[PDB]
């Protein structure tokens, strides 16, 4: 929450108008995390409820 | 991973491009003391070989190579931060962090991203560290110990 | 057949078999991959939500196979395929009668007389869809004044003339805007487009008509389409797609394979080239290209004939996106044609996949009501009866 | 390979010098054909 709170604090001062962030917990070093992420970066854009 | 982000185009069929800064290190050779940046990134001329390689690659990945010059950090250069002022006496020019992301923002430019649809550019943001004749042996060495 | 009914997948299981399937398939995928920057076979295989285009950004929540602009190009590809394995295994007759529902009618041009490339079809059928998209006015929320609804006449004593008269007296009397948008079938099935209080009137009206509605019965409303087309208001915008299509459609072309064999929308009679023919058209669409052609009739040297089918055809695409179509009179055309050429054993074959059981039946209710007579008759689908289509069995 | 066989002769104590002739790849980037030799072997300037 330390990392988490920093860009929360990053964002709320730099942020303009039509401007989205996001923050993920990631790892370069792993195969699967590149493939996951970007599985996630490019599926939907939908929220099903 | 430009490898993944190109699939997704291709699978999703998108024609934009994707721009990929390559954070190259600065001037390979010229200098010994840094022991990890300047060996490693030296491969990434060979990296824009594979573009100007793979045919269908163009559509979906563009190859923007950013050399980043000497750029002051606390954390990792804290004993790097007083000779700042001694390398810079050479009449070469040593970056802040807002510097430097100012440099690459303006790669990202609608002016320097169509020039990266066209072919592979390569952009030192060296601050002439390249023609330096200061020697590394002493001047780093020193400055660490 | 028409837009609407297309789904995931469709026509996917003739690609992975077919060869005249995958050259259709595979020649319209480069183009577009290449030209717009994407694919028609992903759309289809896969259902995506949101899609950007070279200049254009298309997002639906559900999907953009649903999507007009796609739509259009899936449903021309999947029928074009289907009868380039028809035409393969030589079961199309030299003979065949051909015709179209709205987006249906490019396919059917392109199949029997191949009157475009595939790559000119899908660029066609593409830009139609994105034409159809900025047409109308709306909302902050994207909302219309407009709609469309199907209407039943059947259930009670109503007739074409008795739903023709209350649409025409309510359209006058509120001042508002009702249109009577598609002629399907005889007593079966009609659309109806204008001012959605009109199309709320119009519903009202037939349930005060019909003494044994409670649940507002022979009114069905239109969902998604938010366009008052094939009305009045839709003329303007026909210039700009009169003058696309000649750029995608050349001079060399089949005069026969269209003539006789074609029936358009815009002209509910059967295409052929003539001075009586030209005038009808004129009549429903005045026009600059056509009345001068009528004027003087005396153009008659040889080099002419081709070069006045091209334009002809090309008025009546044109102008298709205004002119309502006419499936009634399509249907009824044909009977005419066949009772002054006789009667004897008729096969009606829809193709285009799952879209084939629609107009069939929209044929085979027809065939009941008015065609009572006791014909031979054979409505086959390229989804259903495939086995049929093939002879297969 | 060559550090283990400089701790040999570092550790038996010898001042020979091993002479390490190194497979180079003839002329890399003026050639797209070989597909592995001039990519691969442009690293032994960095090695030296």
């Amino acid at each position: 929450d330390d990392r988490l709170a920093f860009y929360k604090q990053l964002y709320r001062d730099h942020a303009r108008f039509d401007a989205t962030l996001w923050v993920v917990p990631a790892n370069m070093a792993s195969y699967s995390d590149i493939d996951k992420l970007v599985e996630w970066v490019g599926t939907e854009q939908t929220e099903s409820l | 991973l430009i490898s993944g982000l190109s699939k997704i185009g291709a699978e999703r069929d998108i024609a934009s491009r994707l721009h990929v800064v390559l954070p190259g290190s600065p001037n390979r050779g010229m200098f010994g003391g840094d022991g990890a940046y300047g060996e490693a990134k030296s491969a990434l001329d060979a990296l824009e070989n594979r573009w100007s390689a793979e045919k269908s690659w163009a559509e979906r990945v563009s190859l923007a190579h950013a050399l980043i010059g000497w750029t002051k950090g606390t954390g990792l250069m804290g004993q790097n931060d007083a000779i700042v002022s001694a390398v810079e006496e050479a009449g070469v020019t040593t970056y802040t962090t807002d510097e430097m992301a100012a440099m690459l923002l303006d790669l990202c430019t609608v002016e320097t991203k169509v020039a990266a649809a066209g072919a592979p550019v390569k952009v030192d943001l060296t601050g002439g560290l390249g023609d330096i004749k200061i020697d590394m042996a002493e001047l780093a060495a020193k400055a660490r110990e | 057949p028409g837009q609407g009914i297309q789904h995931k997948g469709m026509g996917m299981e003739v690609r992975a078999r077919s060869k005249a399937a995958r050259k259709v398939w595979d020649s319209a995928d480069k183009f577009t991959r290449e030209t717009l920057g994407f694919s028609v076979l992903h759309v289809v295989r896969d259902n995506p939500t949101s899609l950007i285009a070279s200049g254009v950004h298309y997002h639906h929540p559900d999907g953009v196979l649903f999507l007009t602009q796609f739509t259009q190009v899936a449903m021309a590809t999947v029928a074009a395929a289907q009868v380039a394995e028809m035409r393969e295994q030589g079961a199309f007759v030299e003979g065949a009668i051909a015709c179209g529902h709205s987006v249906g009618e490019y396919t059917a041009l392109a199949c029997v007389s191949g009157v475009y490339e595939l790559e000119a079809l899908l660029e066609v059928v593409f830009h139609r869809g994105s034409k159809m998209h900025d047409i109308v006015p709306r909302d902050e929320l994207g909302r219309s004044n407009y709609r469309l609804a199907a209407i039943r006449p059947s259930q009670i004593d109503l007739d074409d003339a008795d739903v023709k008269d209350f649409v025409a007296e309510i359209s006058e009397r509120t001042g508002e805007f009702l249109e009577i948008v598609n002629f399907n079938l005889r007593g079966s099935q009609y659309a109806i487009a204008g001012t959605v209080a009109g199309l709320e009137a119009l519903e009202e009206e037939i349930e005060r008509r019909r003494q044994i509605t409670g649940g507002k019965r022979s009114f069905i409303l239109v969902p998604g389409i938010d366009v008052p087309f094939h009305s009045s208001v839709l003329r303007v915008g026909v210039a700009d797609f009169r003058r696309s299509l000649e750029r995608v459609m050349p001079r060399d072309k089949d005069p026969e394979l269209i003539i006789g064999r074609y029936i358009p929308n815009l002209v509910p009679r059967p295409f052929t080239l003539d001075r009586d023919f030209i005038q009808e058209i004129r009549d429903l669409v005045p026009a600059e290209p056509l009345d001068e052609v009528l004027a003087d009739y005396d153009t008659w040297r040889n080099e002419k004939p081709k070069e006045l089918c091209r334009k002809v055809v090309i008025e009546l695409l044109a102008w298709q996106f205004a002119s309502p179509v006419r499936w009634i009179e399509t249907q009824d055309l044909l009977f005419i044609e066949e009772a002054a050429g006789g009667l004897g054993v008729e096969r009606f074959v829809e193709i285009g996949v799952k879209s084939a059981p629609t107009v069939a039946g929209l044929a085979t209710n027809t065939l009941k009501l008015p065609e009572y007579s006791h014909s031979t008759v054979e409505v086959l689908n390229s989804e259903r009866d495939a086995a049929v289509l093939f002879a297969t069995d």
